[PDB]
């Protein structure tokens, strides 16, 4: 590579073809993998400049390597994203989206996902200077398949970005949009793309429920129970995310999820040797376990209780937290004769052993399910057989021990257990 | 009552910022 002072001096000459090759250079020493000397190249001044090269139209080559250079400036730190910014590139990434040359369209989207990308002040400034409009008329094409797949996968990513982020999310207008090219971004066939999209939509339903509802009534719910059982793990995790977010939602939302046939894929996902995809299906379970009783039922239905009592019994630690939940929210809002069913299923002696955690709140939430389901043994004269068998597996033991826990709510919990029922 | 939202860090959410290498 050149030196930084060489750059300098060839950027500075006032010779269009001088400065091309200065240009160029820098564009060669920010490509490369080890530190690439961005802040030297940002104290040295030559960001204005490369800002400038944007505009010269009757020099496409050194529009695109003034493109790329900034590109790789912007995807530092906020403070290098910034001094991008701060030079002027938004007005002009956003004129180069129009290029007649595809190669420097696609250098100024992805310029533009990298700022958009820093955070929320960034992305609404990108918004505000006209962004969307120009963005989404590259991908007005009656077929997308015409489109170059590196060209698609970045202004797939390029979208991603403005519907990333919270305080705040993004404006209503510009999700509103973006959600129809979304939308078919979503049904394209190419596996970087699907990615995107999928954690694009992640990111709309990452908020209150009537974020969550502009989404779902976009009619994407069925392709993205389709993408969670995809065999590509890029593409399972964001739609999986995205799932898990909708049944955050209202009891309805909850239901185009459990209409659209989510819940058959569980088995596997809640045996998913990839420990993140456990965690997160059985996060989403909980949430349709805090559902209506008619929702309780479809978990029932579908098989999925000996996969919770599975999940519950063995699993990364903060898997089997989240089994927990799904029990007490179960337990919380199921009729008797569910409660009855996870019993029969085997869940009594898993929740005893997870008793033995060193984690305060899997405590609390455990204790809630004990006493949820002593209170369905109650309607049905059959304390007495549970406190056998919480007995024969050893939880009486440990519930005697916290009464002697430190946290209130954990000995206070403990010591009514067995004043009312041992 | 008893949905809970699920609060990510960066590392759990797609790459926010990519460079050109080649």
């Amino acid at each position: 590579n050149w030196s930084v002072e060489d750059i300098v001096k060839g950027i500075n000459s006032n010779n269009l073809e001088s400065q091309l090759q200065a240009t160029q250079a820098a564009r060669k020493l920010l490509s490369r993998e080890k530190q690439p000397p961005i802040d030297n190249i940002i104290r040295a001044g030559l960001i204005p400049k490369f800002v400038s090269f944007l505009g010269k139209t009757d020099c496409s080559p050194i529009q695109f390597e003034s493109a790329w250079a900034l590109t790789n400036i912007a995807s530092g730190t906020s403070e290098q994203t910034k001094a991008v910014v701060d030079g002027g590139a938004i007005p002009a990434f956003i004129s180069l989206l129009a290029s007649p040359h595809a190669h420097i369209s696609e250098q100024a989207v992805w310029a533009l996902g990298n700022i958009a990308g820093d955070g929320s002040a960034f992305r609404d400034l990108v918004i505000k200077h006209g962004a969307i409009d120009p963005l989404l008329a590259l991908l007005a094409v009656p077929d997308l398949s015409t489109l170059a797949c590196g060209y698609l996968r970045n202004l797939t990513w390029t979208l991603s970005n403005l519907c990333r982020n919270k305080n705040p999310a993004p404006p209503l207008d510009a999700v509103e949009q973006i959600l129809p090219t979304l939308v078919r971004l979503l049904h394209h066939n190419d596996p970087e793309v699907l990615a995107d999209s999928c954690w694009a939509i992640s990111y709309l339903t990452d908020g209150p429920n009537e974020r969550i509802e502009m989404v779902v009534k976009k009619g994407v719910v069925p392709q993205l129970v389709k993408l969670l059982g995809a065999t590509e793990l890029p593409i399972v995790t964001p739609a999986l995310r995205a799932i898990g977010n909708i049944v955050t939602g209202t009891d309805e939302q909850t239901q185009k999820v459990i209409d659209a046939g989510a819940l058959a894929v569980f088995p596997s996902l809640l045996t998913n040797p990839k420990t993140n995809i456990q965690k997160e299906a059985t996060w989403t379970m909980s949430n349709i376990t805090a559902g209506r009783q008619d929702q309780i039922q479809q978990v029932v239905n579908h098989g999925l209780v000996p996969f919770l009592v599975g999940v519950l019994s063995k699993a990364d630690f903060k898997t089997q937290k989240e089994a927990a939940w799904a029990i007490t929210n179960y337990t919380s809002g199921g009729t008797v004769e569910q409660i009855v069913y996870l019993v029969h299923c085997g869940i009594i002696e898993p929740l005893m052993n997870l008793l033995s955690a060193k984690d305060t709140k899997i405590i609390q939430v455990i204790l809630d399910a004990i006493s949820n389901i002593f209170q369905a043994a109650e309607k049905l004269g059959e304390t007495e057989k549970l406190s056998i068998m919480i007995e024969e597996c050893g939880g009486l033991d440990k519930i005697e021990a916290l009464q002697r826990h430190e946290n209130e709510s954990v000995y206070k919990a403990s010591l009514n257990l067995i004043e009312k029922y041992f | 009552s008893g949905k809970r939202k699920l609060i990510t860090s960066e590392e759990e959410r797609s790459p926010a910022k990519r460079g050109r290498k080649s």
